[PDB]
RNA sequence: GCCUAUAAGACAGAAAACUUCUUAAAGGGACACAUUUCAAAAGAAAAAGGAAGCAUUCAGCAAUAACAGGUCUGUGAUGCCCUUAGACAUCUUGGGCCGCACGCGCGCUACAAUGGAGUUACUAGAGAGUACCGAGAUUGAAAUAGUUAAGGAAAACUCAAAAGAACGUACAUGACAGGGAUAAAUGAUUGGAAUUAUUUGUUUUGAACGAGGAAUUCCUUGUAAUAUCGAGUCAUUAACUCGAGAUGAAUACGUCC
């Protein structure tokens, strides 16, 4: 199967397990090696190789971390709001908490919410010559 | 149909700057002393490679 | 633009084995080409082939894998 | 005994490397050859300009170090007695006692 | 000696305006046992000419700003690259390397236009760097390796062949040289 | 026993100590062979004065050479300069001159440096330029 | 000619190559729980890819106390690093992982490999021993395969 | 003392002899003298020898006269003018010099396969260090960093190299695993105080950029270029500057366009 699906995200299947997965806007690179040792799936393997009955894990360890053996410093999300306190970030969830939050500084009117709504640099950088997008 | 000749002797340097020398040549086929415009560094001992030598490169 | 495919078919394994060693000159970078197939494959016939003794190396390293009839 | 001897002037320590080695014929029969350790130099650069104005321009300054060490054995009371001859501005003498 | 103990210097030069300017076999320093000699050819006129044909090769594939000072990976693909030559014309790539210089060099320049001819170690320096370009331009973001994309090269212009990127060149200039007499 | 002549080799800063006396031609370079150096690219850089005038000349010296100083290549020539010159101071205090005569002239027949060291060093870099010679950008409006 | 007086005459890589399997068949390095969840140190962004990559850097470790007497994991973070360049500033050297340098070598003092010297970490008798048979197995091996240079 | 060899020696602890390398003093050593040619001459070129032959190379010092060039915001160098107890004098708290519709100058990183990523052995030079300065060694940690802590006023001790190379049936021409911008969680160091993120660690986020118009800069040999190291600033902070070594091009021996 040339053109994979998991989790609502369709990953190439012309390219390795690991560089495949980076597909997933919740997963990376370290992310996707930890998994993949994790769920004891060879690397060296293309992804449009594998058997569908696997694939139901590779979801399931990226949901659930906890009972996998991950690290709690490799979490994308870490001391969650709201109750809570793992990432469970690996999914089209990372759009969806980070819009969220910048409301919440804007709700609260913080100067880095401030900068958020006017498109401004938020981190503190000289504005004054780089950064030139047209307007 | 390229026909060889001997640099013989070097005239000088034209063509606005420095770039082309002006050498009198002999074609060792039948010794016939020729004068072309150079391009590149050049000296007696070595010869040269003239495709066309109907031309006088005198310049007036 | 190329998308030489990754997978093997019947259809090249068919072709590919009765040209490449009648070809002198044989490495990844220059096989590839030829059977419209992606030259990291190159390396797995050029070493499947070595077992049927069909094509002998004759420069092979860590860099470049160059081999003959 | 030690004794060290460093001074910006070359010729200031080899002058006076020599009079302590000649003066160890009497009261004593011998001193050790003198060791020269390598020179530092003590380079600072700086702008040539007291404000920002004109071309970027700098003076490199630099002094040396000359550092010479002997080594002898005679007896403590009786190593030079005096031990100050009068030495020249600009040089200093350490003895290393034992 | 040999040049990497597997090519000899049995070659032999066509033309006589390149035969002293070709450092082959004349002098035993010109055969050596590797294109790495730490010498001075730049410190006199017509200095150049004591340095190994080999070696001029090698320096001109060490250029484009990132691989400057590179000059073991240079000899590599060089040493890599005279064996595929060697397959492909089942000669001497020695060989194979001088004659494609004397078909591969132009022999009529225009100055400011002025057709004018072409000295002889201007032939040799313009011979090797019409190559090099071919070289470095065909192997940018492509998949074969440097050595067998200069390897291609001076195979194809040692015949006259028209896809040697440094046999276009030599006939572009001669042609329009042939508009500026 | 065991008559020796030192030597050593130079280049840009490195300095190659040898110690040639009677052996059988095992080659160590600072605890290691010379077939295993370094650069592998270079191995036969480092044994063509073997070759020059035959490995019998080496066959019964045995070299203790020793780098202090500076890179991967230029070590490598400093090496060769060490191999030469050592193999002319045997062949001075102890073998006729005439002998180390014709061995020193087919060594400056084919490389000169191969017993004399290139004097070429780095140059101090000046204030107003990255290096040498090399100058800042001018801008003028 | 060729000779054999101590593991310097052999290449480096290979001996650590052919150490790798002598600390597998041993058994006696165990692994710990974060083989597979960490780099080698600083500027890596991704784990090893060879699986047993352990055995081959602990081969390798276990070379350099071959080599100095007095060594310590702060000398040999230096020797097992890289160069920083995550950013557009220029890249510059980092030290490597302490605690995965420190680990093996303190794995390495249980099997009597190397001792616990005041200047370090140094080998023993038993370790001293250990090495040397295996670098004559390389040498038979590359002897047998290569041709010398000299002759 | 230890260990491997088939026969060489390796390593660890002192012991004591020399100076090829090392260091640093004194002299020696090229003056174009010696040959050929060219110009009664000052002189020029090839080649030889030589560590060294362009004034041997790179730098320092650097003539007379002048600018109404910059500096009175370096000076307890200074004239005149101004403010001079609600002060333009002095101190404290907070902010700004970082502010962005845009234009310009100096640079760093990239656009990749002469490469990025995972491993392995590497080879330098020149700097700096007190009572708390440079910090060794032992530990936990995934890293940033934490706890106890030798020796060192230093050829003594600390202070250490990557570009490149070797290793693999990895990558395979795909804005991909090139690029690391902008953001989101979180962990620590310095600081009395880190918000407008000081600096930095882990994970995720994966933007322009496919070699660049007119113009225009620097450069002739260990030079350019490429990548890095030390120091000045420094409680903490380089993409800067001043130095240092590591590989090592091409093109000229020319003319006033």
């Amino acid at each position: 199967q040339h053109m994979l699906r998991v989790c609502n995200t369709n990953l190439d299947g012309r390219r390795k397990v690991p560089y495949a997965l980076t597909g997933i806007k919740g997963c990376g690179r370290r992310y996707a090696y930890l998994v993949c040792k994790r769920a004891g799936i060879d690397v060296n393997k293309r992804a449009g190789l594998m058997t569908p009955a696997e694939i139901e894990k590779i979801v399931d360890i990226l949901n659930n971390p906890l009972n996998y053996k991950i690290p709690v410093w490799f979490l994308n999300r870490q001391k969650d709001n709201k109750d809570g306190k793992d990432s469970q970030l690996i999914a089209n969830a990372v759009e969806t908490r980070l819009r969220e939050d910048i409301e919440a500084l804007k709700k609260m009117r913080a100067h880095r919410g401030l900068r958020h709504y006017w498109g401004l640099r938020v981190r503190g950088q000289h504005t004054k010559t780089t950064g030139r997008r047209g307007r | 149909p390229v026909i060889y000749a001997q640099v013989t002797e070097i005239l000088g340097r034209t063509g606005s700057r420095g770039g082309v020398l002006q050498v009198r040549c002999d074609i060792m086929g039948e010794n016939r002393q020729i004068l072309r415009n150079v391009k590149g560094p050049i000296r007696v001992g070595d010869i040269l490679t003239l495709l066309e030598a109907e031309r006088e490169a005198r310049r007036l | 633009k190329l998308n030489n495919a990754v997978l093997f078919d019947k259809a090249t394994l068919d072709k590919c084995t009765k040209e490449v060693p009648s070809m002198k000159v044989i490495t990844p970078a220059v096989v590839a080409d030829r059977m419209k197939i992606t030259c990291s494959l190159a390396k797995i016939l050029l070493k499947d082939l070595e077992k049927k003794e069909l094509i002998v190396p004759v420069k092979v390293d860590n860099h470049i894998w160059i081999y003959t009839r | 005994i030690t004794i060290t001897i460093t001074s910006t002037k070359v010729k200031a320590v080899e002058s006076l490397c020599a009079e302590v080695k000649e003066n160890g014929k009497k009261k004593g029969v011998q001193v050790k050859g003198p060791v020269r350790i390598p020179t530092k130099t003590l380079r600072i650069t700086t702008r040539k300009t007291p404000c920002g104005e004109g071309s970027k321009t700098w003076d490199h300054y630099q002094m040396r170090i000359y550092k010479r060490v002997l080594s002898m054995k005679t007896t403590p009371e009786t190593v030079k007695e005096i031990t100050s001859l009068k030495v020249e501005p600009g040089v200093e003498l350490e003895v290393a006692m034992f | 000696p040999k040049l990497f103990n597997k090519w000899s210097y049995d070659v032999t030069v066509s033309d006589i305006s390149l035969k002293e300017l070709l450092a082959i076999n004349s002098k035993l320093k010109y055969q050596v046992f590797l294109p790495h000699t730490a010498g001075r050819y730049q410190i006199k006129p017509f200095r150049k000419i004591q340095c190994p044909i080999v070696e001029r090769l090698v320096c001109c594939m060490m250029q484009h700003g990132k691989n400057s000072g590179k000059k073991l990976l240079a000899m590599r693909v060089v040493e890599e690259s005279f064996e595929i030559i060697h397959l492909l014309t089942e000669k001497n790539p020695i060989q194979v390397l001088v004659d494609a210089i004397i078909n591969a060099s132009p022999r009529e320049d225009s100055t400011r236009r002025q057709a004018v001819d072409v000295s002889p170690l201007r032939r040799i320096n313009q011979a090797l760097y019409l190559m090099t370009m071919g070289c470095r331009s065909a192997a940018f973001r492509n998949s074969k390796t440097l050595a067998e994309c200069l390897a291609d090269e001076i195979v194809n212009a040692s015949k006259s062949n028209t896809a040697s990127f440094a046999i276009k060149k030599k006939e572009d200039m001669e042609r329009v040289a042939k508009s500026n007499r | 026993a065991l008559k020796s002549v030192q030597v050593f080799g130079k280049k840009k800063t490195a300095i190659a100590v040898c110690l040639c006396k009677e052996g059988k031609g095992m080659i160590r370079v600072n605890g290691v062979p010379l077939d295993l150096i370094n650069p592998p690219v270079l191995r036969i850089k480092v044994f063509e004065p073997l070759f020059i005038v035959g490995k019998e000349n080496y066959a019964k010296l045995d070299l203790k050479i020793r780098v202090t100083g500076g890179g991967q290549v230029a070590q490598a020539y400093a090496i060769r300069q060490a191999i030469a010159k050592a193999l002319i101071a045997y062949n001075q205090k102890f073998v006729d001159e005439t002998t180390k005569n014709e061995l020193k002239a087919k060594f400056l027949e084919y490389d000169r440096t191969l017993l004399v060291a290139d004097p070429r060093r780095c140059e101090a870099k000046k204030f107003g330029g990255p290096g040498a010679r090399a100058k800042y950008q001018k801008s003028y409006r | 000619m060729h000779h054999f007086s101590n593991i310097k005459d052999v290449v480096a890589i290979d001996f650590i190559k052919a150490y790798a399997e002598h600390l597998k068949k041993s058994g006696k390095l165990e692994i710990p729980e974060w083989v597979d969840t960490v780099k080698t140190g600083m500027c890596k962004e991704l784990a090893p890819l060879n699986p047993d990559w352990i055995y081959i850097r602990a081969a390798a470790i276990a070379r350099k106390v071959y080599l100095n007497n007095g060594i310590g994991v702060m000398a040999l973070r230096r020797a097992y690093g890289d160069q920083y360049n995550k950013h557009y500033n220029p890249s510059h050297r980092t030290l490597g992982s302490g605690k995965v340098n420190r680990y093996i070598l303190q794995q390495l003092e249980k099997m009597g490999i190397v001792a616990k010297i005041q200047s370090g970490r140094s080998l023993t008798k038993e370790g001293r021993k250990d090495m040397d048979k295996i670098a004559f197995q390389v040498y038979k091996e590359h002897e047998a395969k290569v041709t010398p240079m000299i002759l």
